[PDB]
């Protein structure tokens, strides 16, 4: 019986939720064949010795009706916030969509990691003393990441995964 | 906005 740990991907539309899941399951960044539609994901990962499964529910369709989404919010153990670097909008959405999970999850005390994605990108309009602000305020951690060439990514996962750990 | 539709969310009801 191998630990399991239920994650889930929200964010502004385009921020790369869908690449940043895409690099951990199939190990390539997002392009013209992957499908569009929101879904979740299993991969068998060593997280600091433990062998575990991660069951991903990347977020899509944000204005629809989703079964699974209703299924997947309440169960999800922790919860990968993500924003881009050069998109302030997509920032300020943030405590939005922390706000929601605490309402949906009904606690003060969820797993949560803040991630700015396209740190590849040199447009930036986020500044990390903001964006380490938001985090140190909620009390989670902060990672940038660029799904593109794959910087940070495994590292944000390993560290919600390192949060769920210490909920219970 | 949500953001997200979650069905039995009261701000989205
Ligand atoms: N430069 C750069 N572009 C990225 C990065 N990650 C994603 N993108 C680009 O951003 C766009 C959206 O990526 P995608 O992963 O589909 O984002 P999403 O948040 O799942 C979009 P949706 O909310 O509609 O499902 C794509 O054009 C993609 O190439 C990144 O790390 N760097
Ligand atoms: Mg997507």
């Amino acid at each position: 019986a191998m630990t399991e740990y239920k994650l889930v991907v929200v964010g502004a539309d385009g921020v790369g939720k869908s690449a940043l899941t895409i690099q951990l399951i199939q190990n390539h960044f997002v392009d013209e064949y992957d499908p569009t539609i929101e879904d979740s994901y299993r991969k068998q990962v060593v997280i600091d010795g433990e062998t575990c499964l991660l069951d991903i529910l990347d977020t899509a369709g944000q204005e629809e009706y989703s079964a699974m989404r209703d299924q997947y919010m309440r169960t999800g153990e922790g919860f990968l916030c993500v924003f881009a670097i050069n998109n302030t909008k997509s920032f300020e959405d943030i405590h939005h969509y922390r706000e929601q999970i605490k309402r949906v999850k009904d606690s003060e005390d969820v797993p949560m990691v803040l991630v700015g994605n396209k740190c590849d990108l040199p447009s930036r309009t986020v500044d990390t003393k903001q964006a380490q602000d938001l985090a140190r305020s909620y009390g989670i951690p902060f990672i940038e990441t660029s799904a593109k060439t794959r910087q940070g990514v495994d590292d944000a996962f390993y560290t919600l995964v390192r949060e769920i750990r210490k909920h219970k | 906005a949500x953001p997200l539709y979650i069905s039995y969310d009261p701000v989205c009801r």
